[PDB]
RNA sequence: GGGAGAAGGCACGCUGAUAUGUAGGUGAGGUCCCUCGCGGAUGGAGCUGAAAUCAGUCGAAGAUACCAGCUGGCUGCAACUGUUUAUUAAAAACACAGCACUGUGCAAACACGAAAGUGGACGUAUACGGUGUGACGCCUGCCCGGUGCCGGAAGGUUAAU
RNA sequence: UUAGCUAGUAGGUGGGGUAACGGCUCACCUAGGCGACGAUCCCUAGCUGGUCUGAGAGGAUGACCAGCCACACUGGAACU
RNA sequence: GGCGUAAAGCGCACGCAGGCGGUUUGUUAAGUCAGAUGUGAAAUCCCCGGGCUCAACCUGGGAACUGCAUCUGAUACUGGCAAGCUUGAGUCUCGUAGAGGGGGGUAGAAUUCCAGGUGUAGCGGUGAAAUGCGUAGAGAUCUGGAGGAAUACCGGUGGCGAAGGCGGCCCCCUGGACGAAGACUGACGCUCAGGUGCGAAAGCGUGGGGAGCAAACAGGAUUAGAUACCCUGGUAGUCCACGCCGUAAACGAUGUCGACUUGGAGGUUGUGCCCUUGAGGCGUGGCUUCCGGAGCUAACGCGUUAAGUCGACCGCCUGGGGA
RNA sequence: GAGGGCGCUUACCACUUUGUGAUUCAUGACUGGGGUGAAGUCGUAACAAGGUAACCGUAGGGGAACCUGCGGUUGGAUCA
RNA sequence: UUCUUCUAA
């Protein structure tokens, strides 16, 4: 913290990325459905989570979370997602 | 090590009053002659652990205290190194 | 070893507060008087006396109020290894003012007050509160 | 250290100029010294003579003929130079420096010799003989029951006597 | 977890060249030049006034307006 | 902002560049400060206005544009330049203590082994045993000899070295520290990225040596199992010579060099005075241990050897796993 | 007469080609660990003296935690 | 001397 070692180095400010890279800093991409499924979620909550494994625009495979009770949802359908993780 | 009357006879040797004693010439030339009288001890031993350290204390306790004498005076620096024989 | 007799001086003012002394004496220098004779004169020590012949020494004397100290809190702004030059538009005003900052400007030592009324600046030494 | 001439690519004749011989090499007649010689300096005539540049110029092609490496990538085996089936087999075979074991105190061990004697060795354990392994790197586990070897001398067995 | 980089390179002299000065170019000398104050190499990028946030310090940012720069199918070259 | 334990001070030492600098006098005016010119486009923002019915918006004036250049100063400080001074720093002089270092000897017990005398039936080991060793005479006991390794007691919350660390005695070479009176030197200083050296143990390489001990390994127990703990063995290894490695909870989990700041009880090592009136008293140093005030600390604690108060410079830290 | 034209050739250079490297992305039979489990199997190492105190180095061994040797640390309990 | 283990609210 010596200012000749702040004068050889400047302080280094962390650099942080985003938790959602595959939007690539837009609001919403568009997607193509590959799989759409359920998934058991980790041990204090149990239930059939309603999700879709989603081809998207730039080539990425992601799995996306399907909000709300009850869709109509095939593969190869073209949808849109927000982000948000599921805890 | 070296003897009192050899260190008299340096003092005498480059006496600016025969009394001086503060004459880094003469204590540049006191540690090159007591070094030298090591230099039989430590091509001799070099296994002198902590007397080698003495060595490396004498090796770099010569060093330094050349090293204001380095920075002294260059009419008499470059009188000094040329009676002493000293490399640089 | 001795980087600065002024960081030693406001130290040995600072701890002499605490240990309640009436006496804290230290080899003089020609700054350091130059600074001892604003704060008898600003009224935060009570004498300071100059003295040695071979080797000036100076002598304070500490000011003290209802049984505590006078001096609340001492500083150093410019240090050895940071100086510190403001403009007399940039001079401080310790504890609003209340306080004061020892400036050295090229018309002597004085405090910020002055110099603003003098209107120009220089280096500023310390803080005294 | 190498691999590596890795690979790959460019130049190549002749004529003229540079410089009608250049760089260089050799080196007189001169000149001086000289203890004067089968001299020393100086001195450069002479001869001899590369290499390069520049500019021309000929062919389809100028290291023109003769002469004179095909290169690359992976892997087996042996480290390598070596040695060999004279006369169908040249290697992965052998040898090898290296490693390990073992024997041996000098009148050595051992070998050739009925013997004498000789090699060992005019060497003396950092020596010599034998066996196995075969550089270097990393290493080298378990079993003595068996077979050998070594050590033991209590007892059993037992020759000539 | 980019440390060495450079041969017209770096300097000179001379010639040439351009509106202009200068390896601008060429010839001939010299061996210099550069770099740990980051050369070199790689990645990303038009730059600034400004904009946004922040009490400030700062941080991020360059649509719109400006000032500059660069580009015009691509790669090239001159012409006028 | 922090680094004693919540992440974090390199294992230490050396040292260049580097950054940093005692004191005093002049000089310089570089930095610095002040003033003045130039520029810092407009827009924007700010301030004061105006205009659109207001507002948004438009717009007038102002300030601002934190700068840079130039010129004129200023001289306190920081530099630059000279000269000094001696407190810092360093010599000289006498001594002091020490497991400080290498080199070479030399002891004495112990253990092992070998050989012999005496002698007899067990020995050894464990919680019990057993493996093992014994009638081929062990064990035990005495005598003789050999070998390697370590040096009882002293010995100590001792000593020395920067640490890593250093332990019989003697000799040779060699280092560091401290104190005492002095004499001298003239700031000769600090820290130090990169660099350089040292650097426990185990491990590596050649050689050597090998008593004891002991990974691995072997047997015996043990247990449900026992690749362990226990026993009986036993090899590298431990020792030496020369090199490599460069890590340790290399810890005081506190980087180095200054200065200030209540104490008490010690240890060790100097050195004055007082009659040593005894193993005494009054001093004055060096080093170190415990306690503990202020203060600090998240608390715990530290606490003049600071984890108090400040200085200089370096190293480092930035949720956990991944690592 | 000069000059110009055209062609000639020279200089430079785009396109393009050869080889060799380098760098980066993608992919890759197979293989290395890592992290994660609301129930498995095996043992029970650490936390108390965790039932052989614990841990650092380093070496060896071993299905697995681990074990053991050497050295160090206390960030360990015990005391006519 | 020996002696181990207790799933998921």
């Amino acid at each position: 913290a010596t200012v000749n070692q702040l004068v050889r180095k400047p302080r280094a400010r962390k650099v942080a990325k985003s938790n959602v890279p595959a939007l690539e800093a837009c609001p919403q991409k568009r997607g193509v459905c590959t799989r759409v499924y359920t998934t058991t979620p980790k041990k204090p909550n149990s239930a059939l989570r309603k999700v879709c494994r989603v081809r998207l625009t730039n080539g990425f495979e992601v799995t996306s979370y399907i909000g709300g009770e009850g869709h109509n949802l095939q593969e190869h359908s073209v949808i849109l997602i927000r982000g948000g993780r599921v805890k | 090590s070296l003897s009192t009357e050899a260190t008299a006879k340096i003092v005498s040797e480059f006496g600016r009053d025969a009394n001086d004693t503060g004459s880094t010439e003469v204590q540049v030339a006191l540690l090159t002659a007591q070094i030298n009288h090591l230099q039989g001890h430590f091509a001799e031993h070099k296994k002198d652990h902590h007397s080698r350290r003495g060595l490396l204390r004498m090796v770099s306790q010569r060093r330094k205290l050349l090293d204001y004498l380095k920075r002294k005076d260059v009419a008499r620096y470059t009188q000094l190194i040329e009676r002493l024989g000293l490399r640089r | 070893s001795m980087q600065d007799p002024i960081a030693d001086m406001l130290t040995r003012i600072r701890n002499g507060q605490a240990a309640n002394k009436a006496a804290v004496t230290m080899p003089s220098s020609k700054l350091k008087v130059a600074i001892a004779n604003v704060l008898k004169e600003e009224g935060f020590i009570e004498d300071f006396k100059v003295e040695g012949d071979t080797k000036p020494e100076l002598e304070l004397t500490l000011k003290y109020f209802q049984g505590k100290a006078v001096v609340e809190s001492i500083q150093r702004v410019s240090r050895p290894g940071l100086r510190i030059y403001k403009r007399k538009d940039e001079l401080p005003k310790v504890m609003a003012g209340l306080g004061i900052a020892v400036v050295s400007t090229s018309k002597g030592v004085m405090t910020d007050r002055a110099a603003r009324q003098a209107g120009l600046g220089g280096e500023i030494i310390c803080y005294v509160a």
